[PDB]
Order: structure tokens, then C-alpha cells, then sequence
């Protein structure tokens, strides 16, 4: 497909996923707080 | 009136607070204004609304003002974590242990552990393992870790033998052990004008480091020395001062422990230990 609808379909998916990515960078940061 | 005197009474918390030594005592020396119920049905507000704190200890009762973050912070706590958290930034410096924090919150088990799983994902709070018996995570902020501890775990050895070494020529010159009299020869002249030793020299010697630690202090170094006197590997005169054992002769009729190897085989004839326990 176009990099239009990937601009859109993975928009889409983004705006639903972000929070599970955010979850995933947000534990990925808890290693720089396991360090400490 | 609760914002004015509310901010007010806060800004001499922002101001001082009269440190964490701050009673209601203070309160009336700095603002004696307010009337009984009115000074009072504010701050127990300001508990409400987060603004100051009380703390339990000693004569009276101490507070300050708490930060917004933490208000805000301690105001999104469960009714579990406001007890038990705002009780564990409470537990100080040294933390606290599971069931000493449920005999003062009355609680079981599981209804602890939960809301320690959930301060978990707060972060605000550590499992602590200190010198003492590793069956605690006794649980402290997760911002602190001041604790009794070197390191309770190895690779002292490393670094004392390693110190033994300057400390056998603390003494004569070097080994000379290649054949049997080859020391001082006399000791140069007169031992008895040799009084030396090294104690805050070690620290001295110690920058050379090559290995994973902090400096230390002179009394554990003398603690150091102490067990090389007990293993007598060392010697301690005048305090301070202190000698070798001549151990290299060790490291290298008879009564030497090393430099001693038994048969150990087959025949009856031995000594062990216990042959009549």
C-alpha cells in the first residue's frame, strides 16, 4: 500500500498502541531506575 | 480563612517549618492569631488538602509542610498506601520490616503485600537488604538507600594480602628468601633504631587501587591489621606501630605446621586427632 495509508492505518494503530509502546518504554526507563 | 490562612501558614512551612521540630506549640508562637477551632479545622484541612504533616515522635507532635508532588502523590495513595506509605517515608533512613509496619496498620499479610506490590510500581519505595538476616526487604523511599554497609561479602582477602606484601617490607629490605640467611644481615644497623610502621601511610599506599572499592578509614584499616595479628601474620607494638611474623617463611625437631606432609596411607601407625575423641 501507499506510506499514505501507512500514515493512516499505522496512525491509527499508534494513537491505540501508544500506550502499550508507552508501557513497554516506561518499564525500559523503570531499568534506569533498577540501576538505582 | 482555608486559602489564606492556609498559604500563609504554609509559607512558613516553605519558609522554615520550624525545621521538622514544628508543633502546634510553634504554631501558636509564630501565628497565635487564629482561634482554637479555626487554626485547627484548617490544618487538620491541610492534611485533607495535603499541604502540611504530622509526625509521631517524642513530646507533642511534629510537622511541616509537604511538598506538592508529594501531596498530589500521597492524595493519588490508596487509603493502604496512605497509612502505609506516608507511614514508610515515616520509617526513616533505615526502613521498615513487613509485619513490625502490619502490627502498626493491624492488617494480614496479603492486604501488605498488595499495596507493596503497588508502591512497587510507584518506585517510590525498594526492597533494602542490609547487613542484618535477608529474610526483611525491610521496604524505605526508593529515592534512599542509607544503611549500615566495607561489604559484607569477599575479596577482603584479596586486598589484605594484598597489603601484607608492603607490610613485609614495612620491616627489613625485601625476602631475600632465595637462600636461608639472607635478611638484614642485623637487621642493618641496630633494630632497635628501626620504629616504623605505616597505619594512615596504608591510605597513602592505597591510591594505587587497581580494584573495585572506595578508600577507608584508618580505624578499619587498623581493623584490617587486627586479623592478620590474630591470624599472626603481623605483629602490634605501641599500638600503631606494628611488625611482620617473618610468615613469608611460611609462605616460602620440626614444629612448623607447613614445610609438613604426612604418609596418610594405608599404614595404622598415624596421629589423627581423635583417636579417643
Amino acid at each position: 500500500l501507499n506510506e499514505e495509508a501507512s500514515k493512516l492505518k499505522e496512525r491509527i494503530w499508534i494513537g491505540l498502541n501508544a500506550d502499550f509502546l508507552l508501557e513497554q518504554e516506561s518499564k525500559r526507563l523503570k531499568q534506569e531506575a533498577d540501576i538505582a | 480563612q482555608l486559602s489564606d490562612n492556609a498559604k500563609t501558614l504554609h509559607s512558613q512551612m516553605m519558609s522554615k517549618g520550624i525545621g521538622a521540630l514544628f508543633t502546634q506549640q510553634e504554631l501558636q508562637k509564630q501565628m497565635g492569631i487564629g482561634s482554637l477551632t479555626d487554626l485547627m479545622s484548617i490544618v487538620q484541612e491541610l492534611l485533607d488538602k495535603n499541604l502540611i504533616k504530622l509526625v509521631k515522635q517524642n513530646d507533642e507532635l511534629k510537622f511541616q509542610g509537604v511538598l506538592e508532588s508529594e501531596a498530589q502523590k500521597k492524595a493519588t495513595m490508596s487509603a493502604e498506601e496512605a497509612l502505609v506509605y506516608s507511614y514508610i517515608e515515616a520509617s526513616g533512613r533505615e526502613g521498615i520490616w513487613s509485619k513490625t509496619i502490619k502490627a502498626r496498620t493491624n492488617l494480614h499479610q496479603h492486604v501488605v503485600l498488595k499495596c507493596l506490590k503497588s508502591l512497587e510500581s510507584q518506585r517510590y519505595v525498594k526492597s533494602v537488604k542490609s547487613v542484618k538476616f535477608p529474610t526483611r526487604k525491610i521496604y524505605m523511599l526508593y529515592s534512599l538507600q542509607p544503611s549500615v554497609d566495607e561489604l559484607d561479602i569477599e575479596f577482603i582477602n584479596s586486598l589484605l594480602t594484598i597489603v601484607w606484601r608492603f607490610i613485609s617490607e614495612n620491616t627489613f629490605p625485601n625476602g631475600f628468601k632465595n637462600f636461608e640467611n639472607g635478611p638484614k644481615k642485623n637487621v642493618f644497623y641496630a633494630p632497635n633504631v628501626k620504629n616504623y610502621s605505616t597505619t594512615q601511610e596504608i591510605l597513602e599506599f592505597i591510591t594505587a587501587a587497581q580494584v573495585a572499592n572506595v578508600e577507608l578509614t584508618p580505624s578499619n584499616i587498623r581493623s584490617l591489621c587486627e586479623v592478620l595479628v590474630y591470624d599472626d601474620k603481623l605483629e602490634k607494638v605501641t599500638h600503631d606501630c606494628y611488625r611482620v611474623t617473618l610468615e613469608s617463611i611460611l609462605q616460602m625437631s620440626i614444629f612448623n605446621y607447613f614445610k609438613m606432609f604426612p604418609a596418610s596411607k594405608h599404614d595404622k601407625e598415624v596421629v589423627y586427632f581423635d583417636e579417643w575423641t
